[PDB]
């Protein structure tokens, strides 16, 4: 599983950092070209992939 | 001011006087605006903005979402409080909205029935304003991180264009060829100007720490290439005579085209005479900047002193472009600010930022 | 440093045909790579079509 992933908003490859912090549940996701920020709610479980797929659902829902 | 009237009236002063020295005060008077607000509809960043050079009354804004804003500046309400409404939108819905971020939106000069807009899907799409539907499309094998028309081409209609590609792409919108494209860079071009006072040079600056000028009818290359030292450490050229000692993400010609203003990655911008590059040691201070894309900055026009808008973290630092110093922080962002465009009529302001908001900074009184 | 014929010998087979040694297979992977980049390099290349 890969932990740099390429930006929904300006589709720059590995762009895209993810910073868990568990201390306070809540996971960063946030692009290093366009500057694009996204956090959710993350579980010990939780891994970047599911970060990026919040990130890439809150995108998704928010464009309906 | 009422010995400026005066002087008005009774010839004493030529009324050019009154005209830049108000729009001066005006600009150092910038502030928060007190009633007036802009509707709010990007769902991201607000990366860039453009006011229509003919009647400053639209304003284009592209956001990080991929959508395009077309807003109305004009108050046309009867009220002293009034927003900004949006015209028009190229929103998620619209069969060609841009996928990814839109990083740069110019207005068409000589005509606001056409715009263009740049984003990091590899497509500058070229929009008629009216049925506000693409009129054409130019797909690059790389990202755009700027765009730029000329703003006096009464001849040519190129369109410079600079992606992460080392090449600076010139695409015409007169019988479509996107196939010229200028050699000299090594990195990626953040930015890309047309002089506005010669029809055919183009400013480009680029991650490799250089600023080139090209006469792109020219088959030579870069005709200068700026250097900070002008000549102090001097080396032949593979890797010296840098424009600063990072990325060179922002250029702005002065109003009347004579100067060159770029800001890099190494915390500073600098002035540049136009026509040889050679540097001017203004010397700006400190000018945070740490954008890995396009910084897009402003000049003022028509005033007794040029003033430059310099996005400065969160806040929009004013400088005198000619002296260096410096006049303000415009202080009402939330997050960095990524555009600010000037409304020379009055004297007006527009920045957008990461926060999505695009805020009206008027003159007081 | 190409070797000479001697570390990669081209042994003669029952009729005619010269089979080549590995080496000189891979001397020619080398060589057509080379010059192929070479080409590129001196024009007009991607930097990641270079890479
Ligand atoms: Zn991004």
């Amino acid at each position: 599983l890969e932990t740099q992933f390429t930006c929904p908003f300006c589709n720059h490859e590995k762009s895209c950092d993810v910073k868990m912090d568990r201390a306070r549940n809540t996971g960063v996701i946030s692009c290093t070209v366009c500057l694009e920020e996204f956090q959710t709610p993350i579980t010990y479980l939780s891994e970047p992939v599911d970060v990026y797929s919040d990130w890439i659902d809150a995108c998704e829902a928010a464009n309906q | 001011m009422l010995g400026f009237l005066s002087a008005r009236q009774t010839g004493l002063e030529d009324p050019l006087r009154l005209r830049r020295a108000e729009s001066t005060r005006r600009v150092l008077g910038l502030e928060l605006n007190k009633d007036r607000d802009v509707e709010r509809i990007h769902g991201g960043g607000i990366n860039t903005l453009d006011i229509e050079p003919v009647e400053g009354r639209y304003m284009l804004s592209g956001g990080s979402d991929g959508v395009i804003v077309l807003y109305d500046l004009e108050n046309s309400s009867r009220q002293s409080y009034y927003t900004c409404k949006a015209v028009c939108s190229i929103g998620r819905d619209h069969p060609d909205v841009h996928r990814y971020s839109v990083e740069t939106v110019q207005w068409y000069p000589h005509d606001t029935g056409m715009f263009t807009s740049s984003s990091f899907d590899k497509t500058l799409k070229v929009w008629d304003t009216n049925t506000l539907q693409t009129a054409d499309v130019f797909n690059f094998e790389e990202t755009v991180y700027s765009h730029h028309m000329s703003p006096v081409s009464t001849k040519h209609c190129l369109v410079a264009v600079g992606t992460r590609g080392p090449k600076v792409q010139l695409c015409d919108l007169k019988s479509g060829s996107c196939s010229h494209i200028l050699q000299g860079h090594r990195q990626e071009i953040l930015a890309v100007s047309w002089s506005p006072r010669y029809d055919y040079i183009l400013a480009t600056a680029s991650a490799d720490s250089r600023v080139k000028l090209w006469d792109v009818r020219r088959a030579s290359g870069c005709l200068i290439t700026l250097d900070q030292h002008n000549g102090k450490k001097s080396q032949a050229v593979e890797s010296a005579n840098t424009a600063h000692n990072g990325k060179v993400n922002g250029l702005c010609f002065t109003s009347d085209g004579l100067h060159l203003l770029t800001v890099g990655t190494d915390n500073r911008m600098r002035l540049w005479n136009s026509s040889n590059g050679e540097n001017t040691l203004v010397n700006y201070g400190k000018v945070c900047n740490n954008s890995k894309k396009g910084l897009k900055f402003t000049v003022s026009c028509g005033c007794s002193s040029e003033f430059v808008f310099v996005p400065y973290g969160s806040t929009i630092a004013v400088y005198t472009v000619y002296s260096g110093e410096q006049i303000t922080m415009l202080k009402g962002h939330y997050k960095t600010v990524d555009c600010c465009v000037f409304q020379s009529n009055f004297q007006e302001l527009y920045s957008g930022s990461r926060d999505c908001n695009i805020l009206a900074w008027v003159p007081s009184l | 440093p190409v070797p000479p014929l001697s570390v990669r010998p081209a042994v003669v087979m029952q009729g005619s045909a010269r089979n080549q040694d590995d080496l000189t297979h891979k001397l020619a992977d080398i060589v057509k790579i080379n010059n192929q980049l070479r080409r590129n390099e001196q024009n007009g290349a991607a930097a990641h079509v270079i890479a």
